[PDB]
């Protein structure tokens, strides 16, 4: 996708991730799991309500058909109602056709930036205390606990913090 | 070999498919139908209201008042019409009906009557008014539209015929009257005794005449003649005068419009069943929530806005990936 | 602790809002609104050029002229024509106008009338043309419209009454003639003399005639009777003839078609104001540089295109951070 | 948004830099302060010009409404006439509201996108001469004077020429 | 100083532009133009079939029989019809034809009659049918639409006329009639002997009649005269009656529609080329595959869709970056 | 563009790739040549084969002129019939012009896109076995021969072999 992040470099989904869109999976000493991030995944669907909402909201300016009748000398007037009636019903179908396949592309492209950007967030975070595995997981230079865990998935990782053991760990 | 936290994404068991512009049939972890594809295949009441079934009889039928249409002599308020492609029972007495669409096109918008009897047919004293037809028999014999009144000689005379009407009943009136077209001179003359007649209709806005027609035309329900039907909207308090000497088909009752609204006539062969909807089609009744429909373009009531999609399914989730 | 340089973005104190599809209400540095949505109020010049105000007259009041409508006798170009809804002064002889609107629809491409006097009332010398109505009075005396002429009996007798235009004016011109319906045949004998009259007119391309209809119809500015006026457009160098033996009334006056282009009938219970536009609108008129505008679809001149919308704004900068 | 960058790494707008949409703060001995980017700012200025007048443009093929009247035996045709000028009344409204929001939506991204984009060319110069700090900021691994923040901003800078001052700088 | 490999992109010469909403002019490797904007300038065969040229002739010169229209007495299906802006070869006797535009209208639909001589001219044998008039004279002496009788006096007697034929054809049939309108009561005499005389036509559905209109007319083509055609569509066993005491036009023959289908009435000067299309235009014959044209809204058969583009060009390769 | 790469921090494009969009350039001890990325460049293809099929499609219920006579005494009528088709053609060419626009802008940006995510993808992989240029080059730290480049153009470079290699020639 745009993003490259779903089904790029995160090559698949987690089916043990069933409380948010995008998360994370942790892994040491204690143990491993999974974890949605909340603050993402409430901004994604807020935007995706959203979307859909605008969609129909959008459409419902739409033309409606009336039942008229005409005479045997009065074709050219049934045909000119017909005409408009049928005109306006492919001109509605195309708006509604098009809207929906023009925006079903950005949803999925804007789930692969929000995955993106939070891979993007926890990377700029770690920095050189981890290795890039290049499979979206970071390899840490250190144990890290699950309240080490915890801090990475809310943002108060402590790089300042951890800064001294990794390097050492990173060179030796 | 150290510790890891991944950033990943939700996977499902869902088959849901969705299609863009630069990809067709994708799996999405969820998805929004948006288009209803349903109906319960019945004619309904809307609201709780039923709509006027006709059956057999046409519109012109019912308001002129073809025998074989007495069970709508008088009718409740409607929410919609009902009228069969090729009605059995219209003009019994062939002939033809003067902007008939343009009053179809007015029905779209009445949902009652108020049937009132403008020119009670006691009152022509000086014409007969028990003229029927072998067209519009029951049981047996000749009868006539229930609604109109056909004047013919009485003593073998027929004197100029004159009747009028104040609209004082407080809503704009639907009135029809008609001129009968002979298929030949002997029926002119056992029937009107006058030759060269005429029949007027004045209000304040119309002025419109006729000369009878004679001419032996093909049969129709028997009949070579022919009636030949008018209407006009009678404003509040204003008058109608007809005039004649031969050849009038009179009214003696008129439609006050007793209530207006968005209505339709609905063309079906069906009947209505005891349901109750919102969203009434041609097919059957729609009862959904969702914003579009591909039912029938045709619709009455509460309805989504209708598409010809086959479908149309929103992505809301995001790519389902093994 | 080293030195930095930071990347970053432009903030500033703009409260201004824009939608998206993800997205309401944002806050962005910079947009632009592209809707229109006030005008002056009035009626104005459009480029200069006054529009034609009726007033009280309605378009068959001023063409036919009713007297009530001297003031439009002679009228110079105009822009667009302004009528009341329900114009008091029109047909001030009750009766009807024959394919109005398809004459009203051609006034949208007419800017000018030349007013020519293609049938001179005083070469009716059979024929007495003096002939007016209470209903149409001027100072407490019968009068008639001002570019018609009503032909009644001369010593008792009314000859074939013939009269006939070509027309060399240089450009089509509408002509309007009427058929007088009277109430009652006394009213008939008294003004022409003569019975199953008619009244004929033909061109290269039009041969219309008619028969006068007697009968007693309600009462209209105290009139029974009825005249009912039709019209044409006569193609250069073609000929109209009028023949009849009662109850023709006659054209004195033609309207060459003098200036032809975009124009139109506003309906407006205003009046025109000392102002000027490019973009006139019953509500008011419009000047403005944006590309749409919400006022009213029925405007007139070189305006913007119309939308439904109540706010059109296009982001431009980038969304406002704090 | 988007692309992470407006509202994301970078987290707020400068009130302080006045000229441009994009751009640099720098700090160091001499002093600090704002200077916009005037390069991307005026690429993107000219792709919001042309934007405006594309949206405009195509929506100068739009339908008027003419004035026209009928009889009373002329109702289905008045009611034709007033379904198809609302017809398209309607669809014009749609093609305008939909048009603004849709673009609206780009018009935002692009922004994000010139920001993200701008950093990354200021990151792929500066390499390891420079910590990322996570917020839209360098840090530097050597004294940057002026001259030296000048070259940085018009695309100059001599990596090749600070590459051993730094290194020692980055390990001692 | 090491090894490398780098990412990019292809480029090439191509000089291919499009735009998008951001920019104007791009350059792209590839791109898909889908905007014909050809034709070959001929009117052709549409699949085979040939359309109907008339040359100079009208829809009414040849449905009557225009004498100038004889190579149409007979003609094979069409998949169009041609005809000129003002066809030269219309009504040679002047006059009218009503629902005119009803009938062309119909044509849209009919790729064949047969003509069907439904009241031969041999069995008026009360009436003179070789009337005719300098007007449509055919070598120097009178002479008469082809299709068409002219009744007039027999031994200086007009009897009743009356000619009925009931449709056994197979297929719908068209069905053309028509009243003369005299200049003079001289005139009326001569050919008639009557006054006071009608035309009565009447199906099961239709009952029209008329009363001559004698009066002075600007001449057209020589004649103040006049002859006003109409039309029905007779139904398959249906039986249409012709009634008259004088001025009846008679069809002699009927058209039966033996094919249905697409069609169209192209507005052309122009003439068949020796050349075949799937899709034709009134400016020229459209051989292509792209889903647009811009050639002209108006085309029969299997064509592309049109818009009033000017190009439309897609990027399907990468902006070409030297 | 959106995703910086196309005319962006790889500079140009190359004549001398000519059998794919998207692709290699590469240089060694054995020599040097260009080779396009097969599968990236089958996917973009796939794409965008889809999406001018997509566009022609749904404006395949496009609204027909049918030609009709109106008398002297009917202009209104022939004035509606003229509003109608005229109007129709309007919305039609709308249609067709705004959505060859907007996928002309979304076709150059996916192209942006997949050049990207194909410079991205050889970055993961090579990690600090190689320099980033800022070019769209990577620079070895090792000498990298034919079979060598071949394993990189096809997602096989062992890091985990050259790993060791490396490092020493990024330290010495
Ligand atoms: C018809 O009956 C009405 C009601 O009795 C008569 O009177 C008025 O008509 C006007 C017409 O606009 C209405 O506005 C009033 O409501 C009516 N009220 C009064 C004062 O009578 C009318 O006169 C009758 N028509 C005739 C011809 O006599
Ligand atoms: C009406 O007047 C005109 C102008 O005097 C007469 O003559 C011509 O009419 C034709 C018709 O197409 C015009 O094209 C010419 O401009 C006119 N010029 C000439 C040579 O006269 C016409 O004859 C008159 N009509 C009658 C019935 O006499
Ligand atoms: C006209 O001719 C037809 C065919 O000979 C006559 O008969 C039938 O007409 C009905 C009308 O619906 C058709 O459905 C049948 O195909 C016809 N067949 C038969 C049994 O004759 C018809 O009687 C004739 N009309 C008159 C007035 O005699
Ligand atoms: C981050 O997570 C840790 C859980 O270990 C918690 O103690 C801390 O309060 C969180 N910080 C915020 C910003 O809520
Ligand atoms: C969509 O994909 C499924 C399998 O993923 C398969 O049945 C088929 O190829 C596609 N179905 C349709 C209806 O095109
Ligand atoms: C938009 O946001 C403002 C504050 O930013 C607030 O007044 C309100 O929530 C919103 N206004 C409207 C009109 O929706
Ligand atoms: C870059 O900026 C410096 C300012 O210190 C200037 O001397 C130099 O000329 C600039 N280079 C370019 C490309 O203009
Ligand atoms: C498009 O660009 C070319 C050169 O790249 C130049 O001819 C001109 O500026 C543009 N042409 C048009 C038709 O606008
Ligand atoms: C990768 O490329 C090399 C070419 O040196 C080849 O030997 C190997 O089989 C390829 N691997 C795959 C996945 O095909």
């Amino acid at each position: 996708g745009l993003f490259g992040a779903i089904a790029g470099f995160i090559e698949g989904g987690w089916q043990g991730m069933v409380d948010g869109w995008y998360g994370y999976h942790h892994s040491n000493d204690q143990g491993s799991g999974y974890a949605a991030d909340k603050e993402s995944t409430q901004k994604a669907f807020d935007g995706i309500t959203n979307k859909v909402n605008s969609v129909i909201e959008k459409m419902n300016t739409q033309f409606e058909a009336v039942g008229k009748e005409f005479s045997n000398l009065e074709r050219r007037l049934e045909n000119l109602n017909k005409k408009m009636e049928d005109g306006f019903l492919d001109v509605w179908t195309y708006n509604a056709e098009l809207l929906v396949l023009m925006e079903n592309e950005r949803t999925l492209d804007f789930h692969d930036s929000n995955v993106k950007n939070l891979y993007d967030k926890v990377r700029m975070q770690l920095r050189d205390n981890v290795k890039e595995l290049g499979n979206g997981c970071f390899e840490f230079y250190h144990k890290c606990d699950d309240e080490c865990m915890n801090s990475v998935k809310n943002g108060t990782y402590d790089y300042p913090k951890y800064e001294e053991e990794s390097k050492l760990n990173r060179n030796e | 070999p150290g510790d890891q936290i991944c950033i990943g994404y939700h996977a499902n068991n869902s088959t849901e498919k969705v299609d863009t512009i630069l990809e067709r049939n994708v799996t999405v972890t969820h998805a929004k139908d948006i288009l209803e594809k349903t109906h319960n295949g019945k004619l309904c009441k809307l609201n709780g209201i039923p709509p006027l079934e006709l059956g057999d009889c046409s519109i012109a039928g019912w308001l002129l008042g073809n025998p074989e249409c007495d069970r709508l002599l008088s009718v409740p308020e409607w929410s919609y019409i009902m009228e069969k492609e090729n009605p059995r029972d219209g003009l019994c007495y062939p002939g033809s009906f003067n902007d008939y669409e343009e009053l179809k096109h007015l029905l779209s918008s009445v949902k009652h009557f108020e049937k009132v009897k403008i020119l009670p047919k006691d009152r022509w004293t000086q014409h007969t008014t028990t003229g029927g037809s072998r067209a519009c028999a029951v049981s047996g014999n000749p009868s006539f539209f229930r609604n109109m009144v056909w004047l013919t000689e009485k003593g073998s005379n027929y004197p100029v015929a004159k009747g009028s009407y104040n609209n004082t009943s407080g809503e704009q009136m639907l009135i029809i009257w008609g001129v009968h077209h002979p298929n030949d001179e002997t029926e002119q003359r056992t029937l009107y005794q006058n030759v060269g007649t005429y029949v007027s209709v004045g209000t304040s806005t119309l002025n419109k005449r006729s000369t009878p027609e004679i001419a032996t035309r093909p049969k129709v329900n028997g009949l070579g003649s022919r009636m030949e039907f008018s209407w006009t909207l009678l404003d509040m308090w204003d008058t109608i005068n007809f005039e004649s000497t031969g050849n009038l088909i009179a009214p003696e009752y008129g439609f006050k419009i007793s209530k207006r609204g968005s209505s339709g006539i609905m063309k079906t062969e069906g009947t209505l069943e005891n349901c109750e909807t919102k969203c009434q089609t041609p097919l059957g009744a729609i009862n959904t929530t969702l914003p579009f429909h591909n039912v029938h373009p045709l619709t009455i009531g509460e309805c989504p806005k209708y598409v010809k999609s086959e479908k149309l399914v929103l992505a809301t989730g995001l790519r389902n990936v093994p």
